[PDB]
């Protein structure tokens, strides 16, 4: 059946059904003549819906009719939404044409249960060697990056998203929670340029769009994901901005009146970050990875926001401005970057020495850097000179050339498998390329390709 | 000198009025063509018993908790 | 011996002023803990006192 | 008609009038019996107007008819209110009985219209040395003495008040607002016995008067030097504390059912202060020179009233409690005071050179106090060293003997012309005085009286 | 007559009464089904009343019968009570069977008016060298260990027991408020064994229990302690924690419909402290020497309860979370505590130029901690370095181990008199003790023990 629009101030409006007909809770709501879409959010009795206007409410009145949809915010799934830019309503906001979807499933459900959780840690093989060795990602888990812009956040995400579905058979999904519009146009360009487009389904809430929108856009691309997950792969859902998904909850639980919390936080902050969070997990069939992007307000860790994202996440990468100028493209820091996988217990003996054996050395070096700053070369023990020559080996054995930087670096781009990484830093911790010289060691991939390069 | 107490366990209004009874006593030499001198040993305690009786009566509050006519005081 | 003492004077110097920076930075580390705190506790003030306010009125 | 009280709540009141005889938003309404004035605020619905009462309510009851005078606040304006004190009703508060005017206008009024404004750049000398050097006013600009708790706003102004109104051909309208009642008799007093009374009207509503009161009286104030601006003659319009206008309205908008902003103030803390602001301006008739006291919520110069209204003012002048607490007056800080009129197109090179030579100085200092404190002195260039000296004589020279101050500090007052100040500071930066001691600087006036009390 | 519960929210219920049969404030009532008895705290009007249940409230429902008992909570006094462990309705909860009660009284009566109070400025030696020496105690008066979680306020007050029934002959009462349940039952079965128990009452209202119950056993304890003070004894009132009694009232406060205070407290805190607080006296008929455990919440003393607090009490004793990082136990701050016996003409010039010089020696050596936290201790000047000696050795033989913390440090007990505490510092201000190590005057009683620890 259908009710009538009773009240509109600004994004929240409120609607009346007769007493048989009264909308669920997340139901999807219709305007007669409009294309305005609401979700429902509280139901205040006597009929009356309170909901969240998923588009603009100028030119909205009292009294226009509303027809009810039977179920909650329905987006298209499947092989269709792959190389298309969608809202958060599933609608084609690139000018290409209706999506050619088979089915569609509504953006609300719970997480896996406690039954549908995989037997153990299985590492996803990245094919990077400095996130491969010591930043190691768990399937589905949830991996935190770190760092400004221009530091290469864009093609680490294009080279993941490479490799997922060339090495591992898999796809990806791209949620822009608070997308500018300028940087979504240009991402959506870079990446039919690189080729990876038609590797992945683009789902957009841009920062002009109303609080609901942007809160319900990391469901809409999670819900993709999900379908992708059942087929049996292995997925990669990046999250724009993770910040911007709890702000965007703040705003919604301030037009709906609630009481606010802490630093002025929703009440629900904790519920809502739990909510996106547990549905990311590795099942029985598939297993969703998440690359999500972090801010921290006020530069203040003890914040609640970064505070209760650091809770849910397996890893940590942090991208530096000082690497980059050195000349390591991929500008992954060693030191600060760290994972909740590096771990005997969960790695191996083997995988865990070399990690830490590697991250030994290159802090050894950084105090005896200014040390020769400050006293200089001349002053270091014959021991301390024979570690900073193999610091720098294994800081120059860290980058690696990309299928998608092929165009910046003028070279083939390089997929390294776990235990050719391991060899790799092994051998240079033990010495056994004490003769080459550091350059051999850059931009190669594998240790058998700097051999050659030095042959030469 | 005169003595005016509202100890710690009397009612709220008595303890707001004091300083103003006090005043009363004082105001009586200098209208006569006299000299007095006053003290009030704590404006601070008088404030929290005036926004004790101000919260109960349901008045908004303002700055910190304080009724917003506590600078007229 | 005095030309001697005088190098030993700027290394022990060298070591000192190495140590105050350092000891300065822990300062600035604890310092900036608190402030934060004084950050959070300001802006929940404010929310109470407005909604406070808000309830009456 | 007339009208009943139905609701007394400390200073509101509410009317209620025949639906058919509603009175106006800010009309003046009449008690019977006792002697209150009312003005409507808001037109709550149903007859019933809320209003301020412009007196004490301990003698109100509910029921007492109400009567409706078809107006707001009419005030007597012209040539009767020079030499005459008044409250916010324009009664007189002198035992010389009643004034003779001719004409009474209402308070409430438009601001100039943007084709009426007028701009001029005419140098006004004040006779104080930190002034004339970083905050040159300007006639028919706007000055603001901006400061907390005990710093010197009044005697800043009395002492401009002396060095100007005294001199001024024009009239002069006085406004204590929020004023201790001890400071408007030794005004008052001295008016009078200096026979400058006979061009000063004076405007006195203090700290005893009811919140109405404190919120109306500057509106009194400035309608009678707009009655003079209009008549084509130059004023000067000297405010007391306009922060208490402010004050009144935080102390009413909650009983007036205003939910509180930010720092608990009014909702329309910006638009209150904008009202009163735009119509103290230099119109192509007249000019209005102003001098507004501008009181700091405990020494915040970021809290809401402060902070709004720096951007209302041509000239402004900050005195500091640190400067203060040396006992160095007056207090004004030469890195947060600004005046329009400093620019080398108004005042020319060498004035302007002075002064940014003189703040360079006085910001260096700022930044090496803290080396001095920890390591000392010692381990300081040659440079610094001596720009530390010149730095704490400049502060010193800074420092003025006044005329009105000289039962606080038992030293004679002193005058300084602008080309002393120039020579006095140019000299200092240049090193014309490297010998004598920092203390010979300490409260003197003229370079001269320094270099004599070095010797002693 | 007889009432129906109308309404249950919490520990909070209301219940309907004919209008001529209307319960006054504080009167008892009791549940017809269950018991449970409640307290009426206010009037609503129509007949209703809103009262707090003096018990859990799991369980009841709406329309019950509810008996009015014309009085209010009456607890057994006197002789009866010593050797007994009564709730906070005076039953008894040791198992022993029925108090032997001769007379109740009520738990709701008005302090002693102003022509009965009494002087006391008897010294009351404690054996503790820091509260003998800058917090001396009193005969008849009121004494609070002002302290964090986990800082010693527990243990400074049962050694405070232990020490002051050596000279005191008469009876003791104790309140537990809101506390541990363990603490009870060690401090019951210790003076059991110890043959004690006989002279004194205990009352419990601990962690465990129910808002009403924590709210009202303080009046409790302190009713009983009232019947022996007007007996002409002097008794000793111990109270667990005060600060307890006022968390109880802001559990339940907007349950009884008050708008908050400043940081959430009921609108009432000071009145509610002194109503209790002011009782707790010394008559002209007998007197109540008091010692008041005082919890300081996430230790800020600025805090609105403790800061109401401290105005009620003859000696205060601040505990400190850095002392007791540093080891020293006591943690009391010798600058922040303090009391109304540290004068001349009550305890002597020598002691009390020894509490001065103590405290003159530490708050220097408070000032200098920033200078020689980034410079070290050798630059600073010879006074200075002699200064900061004696400070630290002051620090240390402010430390005493206790009797009832053997079992925690296995070390024994020591008890100090004041002509030995005075000695003591006297010598370390003169420099008598200029010679010995720092670490020979931690937890070394007296003097001469100092001087033997100092040869190993
Ligand atoms: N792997 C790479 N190989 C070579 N150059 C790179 C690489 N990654 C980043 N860069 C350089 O850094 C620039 C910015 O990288 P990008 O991914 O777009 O960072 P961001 O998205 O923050 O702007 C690139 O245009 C390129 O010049
Ligand atoms: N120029 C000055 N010379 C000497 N003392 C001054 C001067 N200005 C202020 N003071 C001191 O402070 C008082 C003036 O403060 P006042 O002008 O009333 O401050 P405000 O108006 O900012 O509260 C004087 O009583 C005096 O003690
Ligand atoms: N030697 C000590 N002397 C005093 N207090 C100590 C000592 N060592 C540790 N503390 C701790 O102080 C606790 C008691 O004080 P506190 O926690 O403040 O009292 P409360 O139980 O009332 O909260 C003890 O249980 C003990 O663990
Ligand atoms: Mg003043
Ligand atoms: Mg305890």
């Amino acid at each position: 059946s259908s009710g009538r629009i009773v009240q509109i101030i600004g994004a929240v409006i409120d609607v009346e059904f007769p007493r048989d007909a009264v909308p669920s809770i997340y139901e999807a709501l219709k305007v007669q003549g409009v294309e305005t879409t609401l979700e429902v959010q509280q139901q205040l009795g006597d009929g009356v819906v309170r909901s969240i206007a998923m588009g603009s409410t100028e030119g909205l009145k009292r009294g226009l009719n509303v027809d009810s949809t039977g179920a909650a915010i329905s987006v298209p799934v499947g092989k269709a939404t792959l190389g298309r830019i969608m809202d958060v309503l599933g609608n084609p906001i690139d000018e290409a044409g209706p999506i050619g979807e088979e089915e569609r499933w509504g953006i609300h459900r719970e997480a896996p249960s406690y039954a549908d959780q995989a037997g153990g840690n299985e590492l996803l093989e990245t094919g990077i060697k400095v996130i491969d060795l010591v930043c190691p990602f768990a399937k589905g888990g949830k991996v935190g990056l770190f760092g400004g812009a221009g530091v290469g956040k864009t093609v680490n995400m294009m080279e993941l998203i490479r490799n997922i579905a060339i090495e591992h058979s898999g796809y990806s999904v791209f949620a822009g929670v608070g997308e500018r519009t300028r940087e979504g146009n240009d991402f959506y360009h870079e990446m039919k340029d690189s080729n990876v487009l038609d590797k992945v389904a683009l789902v957009y809430g841009q920062m002009n769009e109303p609080p609901g929108n942007r809160l319900r856009v990391a469901l809409t691309g999670l819900t993709m994901a999900e379908k992708f997950r059942d087929e049996g792969r292995d997925v990669l859902l990046f999250i724009d901005n993770i910040y911007r998904y709890t702000l965007a909850g703040t705003e919604v639980s301030a037009l709906l009146g609630r009481m606010p919390s802490a630093v002025g936080y929703q009440p629900t902050l904790a519920e809502e970050m739990g909510v996106l969070q547990e549905r990311i997990t590795s099942t029985k069939k598939g297993s969703i990875t998440s690359i999500q992007a972090v801010y921290v307000p006020a530069d203040d860790l003890t914040d609640p926001s970064p505070a209760t994202t650091f809770a849910h996440l397996d890893a940590t990468v942090v991208l530096s401005r000082d690497i980059a100028s050195l000349g390591i493209y991929p500008a992954v820091d060693p030191l600060d970057s760290t994972s909740r996988q590096l771990d005997p217990l969960v790695i191996g003996q083997d995988h865990y020495d070399t990690a830490r054996g590697v991250q030994y050395v290159l802090q050894r070096y950084k105090e005896l850097k200014d040390i020769i700053a400050i006293l200089g070369m001349d002053e270091l023990s014959e021991a301390d000179k024979l570690l900073v020559a193999r610091a720098r080996k294994i800081q120059r054995f860290l980058s690696q050339p990309f299928f998608v930087a092929e165009v910046f670096t003028g070279s083939p781009g390089k997929y390294v498998s776990l235990k050719d990484t391991i060899a790799g830093f092994k051998g240079i911790l033990n010495g056994d390329y004490d003769h080459l010289p550091e350059q051999a060691f850059y931009m190669v991939g594998g240790i058998e390709e700097a051999v050659e390069k030095a042959k030469k | 000198t005169i003595v005016v107490a509202a100890s710690a366990s009397e009612s709220a209004a008595l303890q707001y009025l004091a300083p103003y009874s006090g005043c009363t006593m004082g105001e009586y030499f200098r209208d006569r063509g006299e000299d007095a001198l006053i003290v009030y040993d704590d404006l601070s305690k008088q404030a929290v018993a005036y926004r004790q009786i101000s919260l109960l009566l349901r008045r908004p509050p303002g700055r910190e908790a304080y009724p917003g006519d506590v600078f007229y005081l | 011996a005095v030309v001697e003492n005088n190098a030993c004077e700027q290394a022990a110097r060298m070591i000192a002023m190495k140590n105050a920076t350092d000891n300065a930075g822990e300062l600035i580390s604890d310092l900036q803990l608190i402030y934060n705190k004084a950050r959070q506790a300001a802006i929940t003030q404010e929310i109470s006192e407005i909604v406070g306010g808000a309830a009456a009125v």
